[PDB]
RNA sequence: GUGCUCGCUUCGGCAGCACAUAUACUAAAAUUGGAACGAUACAGAGAAGAUUAGCAUGGCCCCUGCGCAAGGAUGACACGCAAAUUCGUGAAGCGUU
């Protein structure tokens, strides 16, 4: 009731019903989706979070290994938590975070290890490679013609 | 159209480098203006009009030239724009009243000539202005309205 | 110089997870195109992707209405020249380097004398929505967008640093195709923009009102109303185009002829009238 | 903003004396003078001068 | 006066670039409403939160830019109305003397 | 290097700057080319510091070569320091360093 | 062309300034473009007698 | 409305001396804070004994006594006028996360800890009394009014209430889906307010003479986020309001009878830990994890 | 990965727990434009006759210099058919009411 909407740094501590109840009357038909929401810059509201540092990186690092995460935002509904992007694997993997000891542990690649330290030209003790895969890959016999091809196309245009 | 350009280059650079050694003398922008205006490049000659008035605003006979130059080419309402905006920065420019209205009543509109006569006795001007606004009247016989 | 606390940046290029990780740097570059220097933000936009940064700044952003990295539109994500053209739109801004200059110092000049916050002097000649805009625009992310560079030294065909190697090993696109020789600029300006192009070709193919050289019927025939829409329904919706007194309804196509005072109202009435026609949950198809 | 250190010192000075007689002249015409002749009652100033070094 | 004196440090800062490298650690958080809301777009979220760091200036790096390039001046704001009394009737013979 | 570099920059290649820190140059120069090359007496200063470095430097390089006795070595920067002003020249680009070339002929005198 | 200015003035208007708009609308009426009849016009005749 | 900053990180917990005049504030900063209520509202105290973070503050029923229970293992006692630490309980293996001191005399204390042990003190003796083995972690504990009985609320959703006097479980409450991050005991002793993470504040009949469904009143409206913050609930002193911790940065009141909100104040940038009423005037004070404290006049 | 497991239970493997928990202007590149004297022809230095010290003034002109010093031809340029609003007298001839 008694509050303007046009309103900042309100002095007094106003009541519940005071503030949050409704504005009235009919929508105009003369504002798009990025005028209809309440920006305070360009693209969109940004504010001052706080948010705790372990609990933040967490779940960051979570999405990145996984694909699902805890929800951050802070209206939404304010019924029912969920999880987010690829849901299935929330329920799945038992909502478990990479600060905890996996689920899943098979397969594991293999490399050498020779840890004395003592054979010159044959220590590497974290600098191992992997066994299978190798370097020095080019990918075809005919692609290389075809980006021959392309090369030469460019040396037409200069 | 080369040579055409190049000679519009060389003279817009001549009239650029005197305004900007020489501000302060509005009679440079009035000759750079009235060539374009020989161009009939009408829209280049009114950003140089418009350049000019925020340099000096008060001289008189800067707006005249920018008026004139619209009514010949029968933009009225460029005109009607550049006289509205005079009054309300100028109104002791007496010259800007009598040919606004002198705009309206060569064009009939005797109607709106009065709006203009109006907004005019408000500010109450010398008795000069009133004996036109009179005259006004007894052309049209409104014997009346001249006692009022 | 433009200091701002946060980048304008739309949703494709922001990222796919919600906690985001980037950092602020002061005056880090200049501006792609008004050569300004601004604060860069960079940030990493997903597991495998280009670790992107800003590339123009946020006055030059708020001019077009555009993100400052990708350049496409915040309310569309389309490119500039598609949104000005459909809603028949120009730039007055000068193309001359000298020019910009002056013309970027009046912005600097209105932004801080004004509000700021807002495009709405630039939107403000063209607020209209058009069906044609509505219709292209993105409904969902395209975040092949954000995936890596090509390995330069892979196309030469030695790529040493082996499967480690971060960037794609796959086909270039062909350098015949002349959607490859884009420029910032021009895809900023909006001039021989060829992705732009592709998109107009194409939306203009789309159908459209033939039937009016009939210049003397002005009946409308609808088709598909099923026995689930009322006369009243209908009658309301045709209202809204103008003046009518006929209707008939044939059961057995489900179609109904509605006839207008003038074919002027009937064709006000066909632009409407297509595709975007629902009714009862109903879409239905118009013909004379 | 370079200064006034030595050599310029006479050059700058009737500078700053025809800038102050500029403003005189405006300020005690009448205001429906032709709004002209300000440079010929300078040249009047540097006559003037002239003769009184001269007697 | 907390006005002025912050726009006198920043003038300040100038006499004395070198005397100590600057210290930066206030990585804060901020909380962000895209406005371009949709069911795809944020992955489901409506908001995204985000985590900002100032990065480290090089001691060593000299000015990036060119500062000194000149650039025409823009018009000033909108002139003002003349308040004057009406002019007042100047005679012929005092336009002689 | 960064002097090298510094003169690079102006792509004035037509003077050279060898390794003690000399400048010479390898033509006749124009008047143009002779004023946008004079250099002002701040970069001459620190080329000049940058000159009585390498001196001492260089002298401690000879005794860890071995091409010098260590008794050589004392004498050697003892000749330095007394004569700063005879081997580097940098009183030309700051006149007050008279103070302290006086005041190591006193110090010479003394010891 | 080694120039940093100069031909500038002739890609556009060059500082263009917006006519003040109000209470008349006018982005209807536009004007007749030059006639340019480059068969007689001399460069005496633009510059006039 | 007066703002009190000062603490360099999150403020867990809030709460007013029981005269009204003064206020105790403390949190992740290890810091425990005292503040005049009325005039400039300044400091004057630094409390440095702890070696990790303050998980709650509690006063004794007339005030010469502080206790703050710490991650640290350790309770300790603060006399209020000189700052002096009086005791160090160290008797617990794995954080506090929680205690309570009793209402009536002497002055006992209870405690409860992630390593799932709830003991009973008495200040008096440097060792546990009786200790209570639960299964699994305990987040909040609270006495009845009677100081005969432990009431806890752990991450096993259930409300488990001991009888010290036969050393056993005596009655369960089962109704919340979630870990009970707050337990609060009314002035008058009848009922108990809980907050858990299952979005939903209670009220319980504590009474021995309640219905076997002990849930009286059911409020909504709180948020917990993906901190897993130990929200807090408070009573206010007349019994007819109730606030809750919420995550979504919102300050809530409910009135008790109506079962509305009253107020939902905006202000805070963090999750809101603790709401605490002053005791006489109608002040309320929140604390938040944005390291400030917000004081304010209510109607 | 290491250590501990009155772990299978051998010294082979696997499981659990504890500690340990997210670098990188991501290239050894492909590109893209704008610049350095200085030679080639051309080009000649202000003050009303001539030979000349200069000090100024103005700005999308810079160079040299650490400079709020001082030089660059008085650093160059400025040299201009330098026309801005708004009229009336007097007689003489011709045509019209």
């Amino acid at each position: 009731v008694h509050l303007d909407p046009a309103v900042k740094e309100v002095q007094y501590n106003p009541t519940y019903e005071t503030m949050f109840a409704p504005e009235f009357g009919p929508e105009n038909p003369f504002r798009t989706q990025q005028m209809a929401a309440p920006r305070n810059m360009l693209s969109g509201y940004a504010e001052p979070a706080h948010i705790n540092d372990f609990m933040f990186e967490q779940q960051r690092r979570t999405f990145a290994t996984y694909g699902y995460a805890l929800d951050p935002s802070l209206d939404n509904h304010q019924v029912s938590a969920k999880y987010i992007g690829s849901v299935e694997e929330a329920e799945k993997n038992q909502g478990l975070t990479v600060f905890e000891t996996g689920q899943k542990k098979t397969e594991k690649r293999k490399k050498f290890k020779e840890n004395d330290a003592s054979n010159i030209d044959g220590f590497l003790g974290p600098w191992a490679k992997y066994v299978d895969e190798k370097d020095v890959a080019k990918p075809s016999e005919e692609e290389q013609k075809e980006l021959d091809e392309i090369t030469a196309k460019r040396q037409k245009k200069g | 159209e080369e040579e055409l350009n190049d000679y519009k280059l060389r003279k817009r650079k001549t009239f650029e480098d005197n305004i900007r050694k020489n501000r302060t003398v509005i009679s440079n922008w009035i000759k750079y203006a009235q060539w374009e205006e020989s161009l009939k490049e009408i829209q280049r000659a009114r950003s140089i009009y418009e350049r000019a008035l925020d340099v000096d605003y008060r001289n008189i006979t800067l707006w005249l030239k920018y008026a004139e130059m619209e009514m010949k080419n029968r933009q009225v309402n460029h005109a009607r724009n550049i006289w509205d905006r005079a009054i309300t920065t100028l109104p002791r420019v007496n010259q800007f009243w009598y040919k606004y209205t002198y705009m309206e009543e060569m064009l009939g509109n005797v109607a709106g000539a009065r709006q203009v006569f109006e907004r005019w006795m408000e500010w109450q001007p010398e008795e000069q202005a009133w004996h036109s606004y009179i005259n006004f009247e007894l052309r049209y016989k409104e014997v009346d309205r001249a006692r009022t | 110089w433009e200091d701002a606390d946060f980048p304008i940046l739309c949703q494709t290029c922001l990222g796919e997870n919600p906690y985001i990780r980037m950092t602020k740097e002061k005056y880090g570059k200049e501006c792609k195109i008004c050569a300004r220097p601004f604060t860069v933000f960079r940030w990493c936009p997903g597991v495998r992707m280009r670790f992107k940064k800003t590339e123009v700044c946020q006055t030059c952003s708020k001019l077009k209405n555009v993100c400052q990295t990708c350049l496409l539109d915040l309310e569309y994500g389309l490119p500039i020249q598609v949104r000005d053209a459909g809603l028949s739109f120009k730039d007055d801004m000068p193309k001359s380097d000298v020019n910009k200059e002056y013309y970027t110092q009046n912005m600097e000049r209105e932004i801080s004398n004004s509000d700021g916050t807002r495009p709405v002097g630039m939107l403000g000649k063209a607020t209209s929505t058009s069906d044609m805009l509505l219709k292209l625009a993105r409904t969902t992310p395209y975040y092949k967008r954000n995936r890596p560079h090509i390995c330069s030294f892979w196309v030469k065909g030695e790529c040493k640093r082996g499967e480690e190697c971060p960037y794609r090993h796959e086909k270039p696109t062909d350098p015949d195709d002349p959607l490859a020789d884009q420029n910032i600029k021009d895809r900023y300006y909006g001039i021989n923009d060829p992705v732009a192009d592709k998109l107009l070709k194409r939306a203009s193919t789309m159908p459209r009102l033939d039937p009016p050289e009939d210049k003397t019927i002005t009946t409308l025939y609808v088709g598909g109303l099923g026995d689930t829409i009322t006369e009243t329904d209908l009658r309301n919706h045709f209202y809204q185009f103008g003046e009518i007194r006929t209707i008939t309804v044939v059961q057995r196509q489900q179609c109904a002829f509605i006839q207008f005072a003038t074919r002027q109202a009937a064709e006000v009435a066909a632009e409407k009238s297509f595709n975007k026609l629902i009714v009862n949950g109903r879409r239905l198809n118009v013909k004379w | 903003a370079k200064t006034v250190t030595k050599q310029r010192v006479e050059s700058h000075f009737d500078l700053e004396l025809r800038a102050a007689v500029m403003h005189d002249i405006l300020d005690m015409m009448p205001e429906g003078i032709k709004q002209n002749k300000a440079r010929t009652i300078l040249q009047h100033l540097s006559e003037a001068w002239r003769c009184w070094k001269a007697n | 006066r907390v006005a002025l004196e912050k726009s006198v440090s920043q003038k300040v800062a100038a006499a004395m670039p070198v005397r100590a490298a600057d210290k930066l650690a206030p990585a804060q958080y901020i909380r962000y409403t895209p406005s371009q809301q949709g069911v795809a777009f944020n992955s489901g979220a409506k908001q995204r939160v985000i985590r900002m760091v100032e990065m480290q200036k090089d001691p060593m790096e000299p000015p990036r830019f060119k500062i000194n390039k000149k650039i025409p001046r823009g018009p000033p704001s909108p002139p003002a109305p003349v308040m004057h009394s009406p002019s007042r009737k100047m005679t012929v013979k005092e336009q002689q003397e | 290097n960064m002097l090298n570099l510094l003169i690079h920059r102006k792509n004035l290649n037509y003077l050279h700057l060898d390794y003690n820190f000399n400048l010479k140059p390898v033509k006749t120069l124009t008047t143009k080319e002779r004023k946008k090359s004079r250099f002002g007496n701040a970069f001459h200063l620190c080329r000049e510091v940058l000159r009585l470095t390498k001196l001492v430097v260089d002298s401690h390089v000879q005794y860890r070569l071995g091409n010098v006795d260590a008794f050589q070595l004392a004498d050697g920067l003892q000749y330095i320091f007394a004569h700063v002003g005879q081997l580097t020249g940098m009183y030309r680009y700051k006149y007050k360093l008279m103070r302290q070339i006086r005041m190591c002929k006193d110090l010479k005198h003394l010891i | 062309r080694k120039r940093k200015r100069g031909v500038d003035y002739n890609a556009e208007i060059p500082f263009e300034k917006k006519p003040a708009l109000g209470f008349y609308d006018t982005s209807e009426e536009n004007y007749q473009a030059l006639d340019a009849d480059f068969r007689k016009l001399r460069q005496q005749d633009l510059d006039g007698e | 409305i007066m703002l009190l900053s000062g603490h360099e990180g999150e403020v867990y917990c809030c709460k007013f001396h029981p005269n009204g005049s003064t206020l105790a504030s403390a949190g992740f900063d290890r810091l425990i804070l005292l503040w005049n209520v009325y005039g400039d509202c300044d400091n004057y105290a630094t409390l440095k004994g702890h070696s990790g973070a303050v998980m709650e503050l509690h006063y004794n029923t007339d005030g010469s006594m502080l206790f703050s229970a710490s991650t640290d293992k350790t309770v300790a006692v603060w006399d209020s006028e000189t700052g002096e630490r009086v005791k160090r309980l160290k008797g617990h293996t794995s954080f506090v996360n929680s205690c309570y001191p009793a209402r009536r005399g002497p002055q006992l204390v209870c405690t409860g800890s992630d390593d799932g042990t709830v003991k009973l003190w008495d200040i008096r003796k440097k060792a546990a009394i009786q200790t209570f083995q639960n299964t699994y972690q305990v987040l909040a504990v609270t006495f009845n009014d009677t100081s005969d009985q432990i009431i806890s609320g752990g991450i096993d959703n259930d409300i488990k209430v001991w009888d010290l006097r036969q050393n056993k479980l005596t009655y369960t409450m089962r109704g919340h889906a979630d870990s009970v991050t707050g337990l609060s005991l009314s002035s008058e002793g009848s009922y108990l307010l809980s907050n858990a993470m299952d979005n939903t504040v209670r009220v319980w009949d504590v009474r021995p003479f309640a219905p076997k469904e002990r849930c009286v009143k059911i409020f909504q409206g709180n948020v917990h986020n993906f901190e897993k913050n130990l929200l807090r609930c408070s009573w206010s002193p007349d019994g007819s309001k109730i606030a809750a911790g919420s995550a979504d940065r919102f300050v809530y009141v409910w009135d008790t009878t109506s079962r509305r909100i009253l107020y939902k104040l905006p202000g805070h940038a963090g999750s809101i830990n603790e709401v605490a009423f002053h005791p006489d005037e109608p002040i309320i004070i929140s604390a938040s994890s944005d390291k400030r404290l917000y004081m304010g006049e209510i109607q």
